[PDB]
């Protein structure tokens, strides 16, 4: 469920040239700051000193960002089952996903199947009727919408 | 070289000795390292022990064979080895006698060669063998003293072996506890602070310690003794880290203290300015000859004069605990208290006065805003006796007119001038104190406390009367009553002085910057002596800071009160920091900031690098703008220590200011009233860039704060800086004014500036020594930093006086002669080239009546010998008194 998801709302262009800016005046400012100052003796029994006021040498951070390795398909087959809400799906679908899928079957409610895989992108048939028809809640938009 | 074709011994050599050492020893190398190291195997070393006696011989045709290519390929490896890495250390009986010609191979590499390389692979070897041979070692050193022949060797021979154990490498708790060091220290003394320095331990001063005790007398003299000592000290502390340097301090103080000549062993003691440590050397001083002589005048002069109070009675934290003691012993009750009292400082100050000359009257006109700047010159000139009696007689001019808050302040000059004077003088100021408003009444106590620190024996106390004022209503009342309160008690370690400090009897009762006096009182009765560790003084100074973030100047003034009362200790220091943190407030950062800067002084490691270290472009509050433009002047430690660290942080200092003035249009404004401050504060040797600056910017730009700062520098010598200073001053004063209270400002600077050459001049200096702690400079600090316009400033602006003594007797001796010795100074100078603890002792000779002209001639070397009289004070950063011990009934005097 999760090598195909809903990626990230974006960097965006607009916040790339805002930050640099902010970004500008605390880094000049940490590193001037923290690489100068010093507190202690190398040539002393001590290592540093014992600590005698507070220092302000201080240590920088760092923050990556999230990827995962290249590939165009699935990560990963998986024989567990995951509940799929229609047309919100899992929590999303790419054309290479439903080819994973061994199922695309439903015996997880009233209905059941009378028809196998369909192949990515193919109508499916379940079987909540008899044989004929019957009605169903409304997934669609239009009915919801109105 | 680890052959078995021969280079070794797997069996006896004598084929490769004769041969190898003339185009370059290759049969030492692998003898002395790789044969000891691969086999410890002690069949074997017996062969290289037979070995041996040739081993010996191969020094004198070495020698013959000398030539820098011949050298240079031979040996680069036996510098590297180490003992305890051949693991040779193990066998103990055949080893050592290896070492014995290692040694003499590895002298020539060391100094002969000259580059950098040499010695430093060099060092690593010598100190490790040195340590575990021990008394061996020491014979080892005498035999190449002496030298195979007698060449060049021989001037450089006693400086590599000191040089050498500087490394300390490997073992640190060395073998011994008396180290190789001793015979050395009577030969060269200039190798010497270089190893306790680098090494950097108490350890190396417990080493230092054992052997100059036992060197005073057997050596040579203990006149020698005690002068290599003071010499070494001052190297080493600049490099120890500041909770250590205490732990040294004290060590040191037990070598002075078995010491006939006693000047070092009380700069020790100020550091610190500890109750015990102080009272322990004072008694140790007298002791030693129960005549007055040299032991008696020497230790109650050179302890009483130091520094700690900008009013004129020094210490007097020692005064009350030391005296009782001396009229014990008893060479009369009147002598042991006079000398031990300001009353004898009264007198010398006067005949001073009039070689030097005086600027005048501090008078102008007393109308206008004019006659409040008249009132404040003559409290900033004259702290001691003037030759303006005639207008403070005469209150009834001056001091009336007067407006605000300079009416209290008024009546404190007045007090400055009358001090050296409480004879017949008291009467006005108990006038002043029954009458009129609570500003006068109240600037009465403080100014009768300036007035009684010209006796200790006291007439009609002020001590009584300040007592039940305090605690008396009105916020101007209380302020002039516990500032007055903290110089009439004094440094004092009396049950009554501690008792006080308990309460905080000051103004809380306001949310404005009088408040801001309250911190300042309690550091007021301290005065620079070390913490009771009191908790109220801490707590205040949360409350007041808290309230505002509505004046800038409320803020940084309870960090600066605290400041004073924390003077003392690095142990101590470390302590009430820690009380303010639990809380924490971005007003607080510039406290926190103030007492890291105090606290690290007597270090040129913490100290430089905390003093650099700059945010600016958020707020120009307190909050992250804290105190650094301010702070980068450099001064705590150019006040506290060393003669030549003075010179090479301003060295630094002239850079910084083009950083904040070109770094902000903001910064520039701020820089300059702070850098002004360092020539005070700091005492440079330079003169060149920062007058001139202040001058030529100030024609440019109306800016009245920059005259103000100059003429606190002007003081210190009056027609050196003066003659610039007085022109730019008097040049803008009559072509710009903006207001009446500009005006006031512009005159009282081109007054102060003037009072012809070192009359009650400045200086940091004890005038027994400089590496000791100073007056409390933070007070022309305080007023240089803000706004000088600010009326609420007025009470505390009276005192911002930094003074060193206008004496230059000779004494430390009974005999007391006036106008010291014959002595060397250069004043054709802005860097001298002896500043190593004292200078050159040739120069152009200097013995003249008029006091000395420092700080562009600074240098003073005492110089007695030729007279037979011998220096008991060595030049340890003096610019007063001399101490001697004469074998003379009158000390002659010179013209030059």
């Amino acid at each position: 469920p999760s090598t195909f998801a809903y990626p990230a709302p974006l960097e965006v262009p607009k916040e790339k040239e805002k930050e640099k800016v902010s970004t500008a005046v605390l880094s000049i400012t940490a590193k001037a700051k923290k690489k100068e100052k010093e507190k202690e003796k190398k040539e002393e029994e001590k290592m540093e000193v014992d600590e005698a006021e507070k220092k302000e040498e201080k240590e920088k951070k760092k923050e990556p960002e999230p990827n995962f390795q290249l590939l165009d398909n699935p990560a990963r087959v998986m024989p567990a089952q995951l509940k799929v809400l229609s047309m919100t799906e899992t929590c999303r679908y790419q054309p290479f996903k439903p080819l994973s899928i061994g199922g695309i079957i439903i015996l997880k409610d009233t209905s059941e199947d009378i028809e196998e895989l369909v192949e990515p992108v193919a109508a499916h048939g379940p079987k909540i009727e008899e044989e004929e028809q019957e009605p169903e809640p409304p997934e669609p938009f239009e009915y919801i919408d109105d | 070289m680890e052959e078995g074709g021969r280079d070794k011994t797997p069996v006896q050599s004598q084929q490769p000795s004769a041969t190898a050492p003339s185009g370059a020893d290759e049969k030492s190398s692998g003898k002395e390292r790789r044969d000891a190291g691969e086999k410890d195997k002690e069949q074997e070393l017996s062969e290289e022990d037979k070995q041996l006696q040739d081993e010996l011989e191969m020094l004198v045709e070495r020698l013959g064979e000398k030539d820098t290519s011949l050298y240079r390929p031979a040996l680069e490896e036996l510098r590297r080895q180490i003992r305890s890495s051949t693991t040779s250390m193990t066998s103990v009986p055949k080893p050592l006698k290896f070492l014995r010609p290692h040694y003499g191979k590895l002298k020539e590499i060391y100094e002969n060669m000259a580059p950098g390389e040499n010695k430093c692979f060099a060092a690593d070897i010598i100190s490790v063998l040195a340590m575990t041979m021990s008394g061996e070692r020491e014979c080892l050193k005498y035999r190449l003293v002496g030298s195979q022949e007698e060449l060049a060797s021989w001037g450089h021979e006693y400086v590599r072996h000191l040089a050498g154990e500087v490394a300390k490498e490997w073992q640190e708790l060395d073998d011994a506890e008396k180290a190789q060091r001793e015979p050395l220290l009577t030969l060269v003394k200039e190798i010497v602070p270089y190893n306790m320095a680098h090494n950097a331990e108490h350890e190396a001063c417990d080493l230092l310690m054992e052997i100059e005790q036992v060197d005073m007398l057997e050596k040579d003299i203990d006149e020698n003794a005690y002068s290599k000592v003071c010499l070494y000290l001052t190297s080493c502390v600049n490099y120890v880290p500041e909770p250590e340097n205490s732990a040294l301090l004290r060590c040191a103080l037990g070598v002075f203290r078995k010491f006939s000549r006693f000047p070092e062993a009380l700069r020790l003691a100020l550091m610190l300015n500890d109750m015990e440590l102080v009272e322990d050397i004072f008694t140790s001083c007298k002791d030693v000859v129960v005549q007055k002589q040299m032991a008696f005048m020497l230790g109650r002069h050179g302890v009483f004069l130091e520094l700690s109070e900008d009013v004129e009675e020094y210490e007097d934290l020692t005064e009350i605990m030391s005296n009782v003691q001396l009229n014990s012993n008893f060479l009369a009750l009147a002598r042991e208290l006079d000398i031990m009292e300001p009353k004898v400082p009264d007198d010398i100050y006067k005949t001073h006065l009039e070689n030097n000359r005086f600027g005048g009257s501090g008078s102008q006109v007393d109308s206008a805003r004019m006659n409040l700047a008249s009132s404040f010159v003559n409290g900033f000139v004259n702290a001691a006796f003037g030759q303006d009696k005639l207008l403070t007689d005469d209150g009834n001019k001056w001091l009336y007119k007067n407006k605000d808050h300079g009416m209290l302040s008024a009546a404190a000059s007045l007090g400055m001038i009358l001090l050296w004077d409480v004879d017949g003088g008291l009467t006005q100021i108990d006038k002043y104190l029954y009458s009129s408003e609570d500003y006068i009444k109240s600037g009465a106590l403080l100014a009768c406390g300036i007035v009684n620190s010209g006796v200790r024996n006291e007439c009609d106390p002020a001590l009584a009367l300040l007592s039940d004022y305090v605690l008396h209503n009105s916020n101007t009342m209380r302020l002039g009553s516990i500032f007055g309160l903290g110089l009439a008690y004094a440094g004092s370690n009396r049950e009554d002085v501690l008792t006080l400090l308990l309460p905080v009897m000051g103004d809380s009762k306001s949310s404005m910057e009088v408040a801001g006096v309250t911190a300042l009182a309690c550091g007021m009765i301290a005065v620079g002596s070390c913490n009771g560790d009191v908790t109220s003084t801490i707590l205040q100074t949360i409350m007041e800071k808290s309230e505002t973030e509505l004046k800038d100047t409320y803020a940084r003034w309870l960090p600066l009160g605290l400041g004073l009362n924390h003077l003392g200790k690095g142990e101590a220091i470390e302590a009430i920091l820690a009380a303010l943190e639990v809380v924490s407030e971005p007003f607080r950062s510039f406290a926190n900031t103030l007492v890291d800067v105090c606290a690290y002084a007597g270090s040129g490691n913490v100290l430089k690098v905390q003093q650099l270290l700059h945010i600016c472009s958020e707020h120009f509050d307190s909050k992250e703008k804290e105190e650094d433009k301010d702070k980068k002047e450099k001064k705590d430690k150019d006040k506290k220590e060393a003669p030549a660290d003075m010179g090479a942080h301003q060295g630094v200092a002239v850079l910084g200011i083009a950083l904040i003035a070109m770094g902000e249009e903001i910064g520039a404004e701020m820089a300059l009233r702070t850098f002004g401050h360092l020539l005070r504060y700091g005492e440079p040797t330079l003169r060149r860039a920062v007058p001139l600056a202040l001058a030529l910017i100030s024609v440019s730009n109306p800016r009245l704060n920059i005259l103000d700062t100059l003429s606190k520098f002007s003081h210190d010598a009056d027609p050196e800086v003066s003659y610039n200073s007085i022109f730019a001053m008097g040049m803008v004063g009559s072509g710009t004014n903006n207001a009446r209270l500009a005006a006031m400002l512009r005159q009282l600077a081109q007054y102060h500036a003037k009072d012809p050459n070192n009359l009650f001049m400045v200086r940091l200096a004890q005038g027994l020594t400089h590496l000791g702690k100073g007056t409390l400079t933070l007070c022309p600090y305080h007023s240089d930093r803000q706004l000088m316009s600010q009326v609420a400033v007025a009470g505390l602006l009276t005192v911002l006086v930094s003074f060193l003594d206008v004496r230059n007797i000779i004494l430390g001796k009974s005999h007391y002669v006036l106008y010291g010795l014959v002595a060397a100074m250069q004043p054709r100078m802005l860097v001298t080239f002896d500043e190593e603890l004292r200078p050159l002792p040739v120069s152009v000779r200097v013995g003249q009546a008029v006091d000395v002209v420092g700080q562009a001639g600074k240098p003073k070397t005492i110089t007695g010998f030729q007279t037979h009289t011998t220096p008991v004070l060595l030049a340890h950063g003096e610019r007063a008194e001399l101490a001697t011990e004469e074998f003379l009934p009158v000390t002659p005097i010179l013209e030059g």
